[PDB]
């Protein structure tokens, strides 16, 4: 009972799954047997659907209509299909949602209308879709949000309105969609939003506002008390306000890069015990270290391009579980102990104004891997400063006006960088330093201390550079 | 060239797909071959960007089809599907399983 | 053995320019010299021989002696006529002893002496003209001693001198005309002192001076006394405490070749400061926070390397490279550059580093015709658009760093054969790329792993290729 | 350890010399060995710093002994010595060669 040139196979017994994709059809066949629970019509150059279509397939659970050139759909085209759980209509040429054709399909769960040329969503053309939980309106020509059409979708759980031309979100725009968990609005043109434009969705866990034209921080975020994952990167925001993310504990990932940020309130990242990573580059106006009360589960902290002059002496009380710390490009002179910040593996304090490295300044960091103190003004390093660092393998002390050098500890790293220390004239031996494979020395004669047409063989052992 | 593919090379398969197709990269060990589908096969989710449409592997625990990262769409039969994420128990808020497992 | 001196016991000896005999009586743990030292000695090395007195019975009468060594011998003073008999002495060595002052007379009148070593002692006082009658002295070593002032008067009797070092001492001031008579002087070393102050005319004497070492000292301001040294070739005042280089600082010193002022807490440099030095090779300036505009380099076109970082330069003149041909290295990292000039005139450029700036666009002519260019770094910038033919005429290009930027695309025209490519940080850069277009690539960093993958990464004599997500 | 050497290692020879000795680095092909002399052998000049006293090879063409880099002190016999650097000609400013070749 399966059409010609199509491939077909049984379902959960009896019912028959049909694949009539890219055969370059003109119209469907009526040769379609009933008992069809799956119909794939795709890329088959279909214009009309049709003068003589076929509902009467009360077993159809999933129909695909991708790649077929349509513009509109007959109001009773899907009437006979009561068991339709998933409909696919992407990559066509609809200039508006079918004015009726789609209302009342109580079994429909997943509806795809992406990659069309739609610019208008008729008020409640989705009426009576009480089982719809997935809506795709990607790559379309929308200009505003279908607030009214959405009002009839309290069933929705996942929606995308990405790659459109939406430029504003009015208050309660998604107001009745309280079952919604995932909202994607990326790659639009949103320049303005209301104080209460996300007030509806109580269940929302992730929110994508990326690649848009926002000029200010979305304060409408505050009502999203169960938000877990937030993105508004690649916008035009200029600052993050004090207590910005107070309304959203249990947040896990926040994403605001490619944003011309200048200042961030030190309170902004308070009370997010679920946050893992924080990154902040080029924040020129930041003068002090952020308060991280109620957020101890940070694994990574990077804050660069600012004017931080000093760190609290108890900075590492809120930073256990921290694994990388990057405070490059700041104005630090005096450093704290960092010992309490165990589980630390990478430290980057380059381009700062540190002048001294004491005994306790990096002691008891058994997991430390990479330490960079390059481009600083470090004149004195206590000889036993690196004594208790078993895991240390990479060390950058370039450009630092050093005159001597500690051999206690670090007795087997692998990357060593000392160029720029002119007073560093001292000599060193290869023993002390097994596992060294990359070195850079202020003077060549020091490099020499490490050894530095037919066949030939490279036998690469070790490097050095004057 | 190939089917729905606007740029190929035997070394890498398809590199650029048709204006509205997804590129699927298959890891046949040490190699990567690209194809051009209109939907992504079970295990992957459809992702549309202005520059590139990729099928993306759905690293969601015990799941079959999914809407995106961190949101599953038809969790594994034998486990419950509650609002995107799938777990064995599930609310107890206003749900619990009935006939089919759709909390 | 047709002719064999005539040399003391346990010492080694060998002939000179015929007959005259060179003697090595160094480290024998001697106590005093022996007699029977034959004449015809043109070289006598007594060193590390633990001698106290020189002597109850010394030995002049060695009128053929050309060079005496007395290093490592524990001395305190020298008899006034110890060197009288030595008429042909051209070099005397007295370093590594314990003189607490220069022999008040003992060195006076030695008309043949050319080289005098008095370093590594504990001398702190130079008796007024203990150098009297030394019209052939051209090399003076007073290193590692305890001087506190310049022996002005004693130096006044040294118009013959050509090279002098007063390094590793405690001199903290140089008064005007301190070296006033040393007009034959070519090389002056004053490094590792404590010079905190010097006069406007402390170097007015030496007309012939070619190099000047003021390193590792305590200068708080720029030595303007330099102004009269019109024959200066090489200047060092690094590791001081200078905070700025004034406008027209090195005006008085054309034919300067190398200048050294690193390890100086510099803040500002006058834009004229480096004018009219056609012979300069390198210029380097880091952490000059207060510099807002590009230095003027009129009459200085022979720069081979130029680096100016850590400043507030907002923009470059459209004509920067008219003063900068022959440039090979350009490092203008850590500034506020947004708009870039053409660089075309800056040929022979081999490496360029413009990282951490605020550049937003790289136009067509921004790197045209740079045939010697190898490495280009534009990392940590805000480059969104790159003109498709921007890299079209760069035959030697092999390293390119575009990390941390705002790219979405990339020019494949030109550059179809580098070796280092760095694109991580470009998030919109989601496009795929092929192995063809890019042979010779061995090091890559990609915004997304699946892109790295297109190059295999998850004879063969070159090695394996790299890539990183 | 060794002679006049306050820190040694068989692999590299001496690493730090006595308070007032010079370290001479000998390039015995792909390897480097340091010794401690009180004067640097012909071809090298004595260099004094607070941290380290180095013997420095005198990279001046056609020269024998030298005061430092860029200033020669006893030029190659057969060549003339005018103000540090050596020439075949030489000034003609107020010099020229006389009896011995030391461009007055
Ligand atoms: C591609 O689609 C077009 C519709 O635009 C199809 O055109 C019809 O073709 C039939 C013959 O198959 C004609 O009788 C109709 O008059 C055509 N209608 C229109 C509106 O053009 C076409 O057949 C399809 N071609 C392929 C190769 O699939
Ligand atoms: C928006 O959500 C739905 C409409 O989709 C409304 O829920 C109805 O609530 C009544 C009782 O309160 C139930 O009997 C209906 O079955 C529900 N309908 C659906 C489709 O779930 C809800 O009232 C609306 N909320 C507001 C504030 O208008
Ligand atoms: C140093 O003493 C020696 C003594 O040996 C003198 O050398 C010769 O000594 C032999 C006997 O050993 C005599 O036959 C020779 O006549 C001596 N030669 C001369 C030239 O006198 C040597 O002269 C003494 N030199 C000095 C400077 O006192
Ligand atoms: C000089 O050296 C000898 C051994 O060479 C030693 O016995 C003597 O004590 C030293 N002189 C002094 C002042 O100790
Ligand atoms: C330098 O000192 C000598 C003393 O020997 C004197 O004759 C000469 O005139 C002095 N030169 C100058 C320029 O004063």
């Amino acid at each position: 009972g399966c059409p010609t040139h199509c491939h077909c196979e049984p379902d959960g017994r009896m019912l028959l799954r049909v694949d009539c994709s890219d055969l370059g059809l003109s119209e469907l066949p009526s040769n379609l047997s009933v008992f069809t629970s799956y119909l794939d019509l795709s890329m088959n150059n279909i214009s009309q659907l049709l003068p003589n279509p076929l509902p009467s397939l009360r077993f159809l659970e999933e129909l695909r209509l991708a790649g077929n050139a349509l513009t509109y759909i007959p109001k009773g085209a899907f009437t006979g299909l009561y068991s339709l759980k998933v409909l696919m209509l992407q990559n066509n040429q609809l200039r508006h949602v079918p004015t009726e054709a789609l209302q009342n399909l109580r079994s429909l769960q997943s509806l795809r209308l992406d990659a069309n040329h739609i610019s208008y969503v008729p008020p409640s053309c989705f009426s009576g879709l009480h089982s719809l939980r997935h809506l795709w309106l990607d790559d379309n020509a929308l200009t505003e949000i279908p607030v009214q059409a959405f009002r009839s979708l309290s069933a929705l759980q996942a929606m995308t309105l990405a790659l459109n031309k939406i430029h504003h979100i009015p208050d309660y725009a998604f107001g009745n969609l309280s079952s919604l968990v995932v909202l994607h609005l990326h790659n639009n043109r949103i320049h303005s939003l209301g104080k209460k434009c996300f007030d509806g969705l109580h269940s929302l866990e992730t929110l994508d506002l990326n690649y848009n034209n926002l000029d200010e921080f979305p304060t409408a975020i505050r009502t999203l008390s169960n938000l877990k994952e937030l993105g508004f990167h690649s916008n035009n925001i200029r600052s993050i306000p004090e207590k910005a993310f107070v309304g959203n504990p249990s947040l896990i990932t926040i994403h605001f890069y490619d944003n011309p940020i200048q200042f961030v309130g030190r309170s902004a990242f308070q009370h997010l015990p679920e946050l893992r990573t924080l990154t902040l580059n080029g924040a020129s106006q930041i003068t002090e270290f952020p308060d991280l009360t109620g957020t101890a589960n940070l694994e990574s902290l990077t804050l660069t391009g600012a004017q931080i002059s000093s760190l609290p002496q108890t900075v590492c009380n809120q930073l256990p579980n921290l694994q990388v710390l990057d405070l490059s490009y700041n104005l630090l002179e005096d450093l704290p102990s960092f010992s309490v910040c165990q589980k630390l593996q990478k430290i980057d304090l380059r381009h700062n104004e540190i002048y001294e490295i004491k005994v306790d300044t990096f002691q008891q960091l058994l997991s430390l891997r990479s330490l960079n103190l390059a481009w600083n003004k470090i004149a004195i390093i206590h000889p036993n400063a690196f004594s208790t660092l078993p895991s240390l393998i990479k060390l950058d002390l370039s450009s630092n006006l050093l005159s001597s050098f500690p051999i206690t500890g670090l007795h087997g790293l692998t990357h060593l960088k000392l160029t720029g220390n002119h007073a560093l004239q001292s000599l060193i031996s290869s023993e002390n330093f097994p596992e060294l494979k990359v070195i850079e020395m202020p003077y060549a004669y020091q490099c020499c201390a490490f050894g530095v047409e037919e066949d030939l063989k490279a036998l690469h052992s070790v490097q050095c550079s004057p | 060239c190939a089917k729905g593919c606007e740029l190929c090379s035997e070394v890498n398969g398809c590199l650029k797909c048709s204006p509205k197709l997804f590129i699927l990269l298959e890891r046949n060990d040490i190699r990567q071959v690209g194809v051009c589908l209109p939907s992504c096969p079970p295990g992957y989710f459809d992702a549309r960007n202005p520059d590139m449409n990729k099928c993306i592997k759905c690293k969601i625990e015990h799941c079959e089809a999914c809407f995106s990262h961190n949101f599953c769409t038809k969790c594994k039969e034998g486990l419950y599907l509650h609002k995107g994420r799938c777990y064995p128990a599930c609310p107890e808020g206003s749900s619990a399983a009935n006939g089919t497992m759709e909390c």
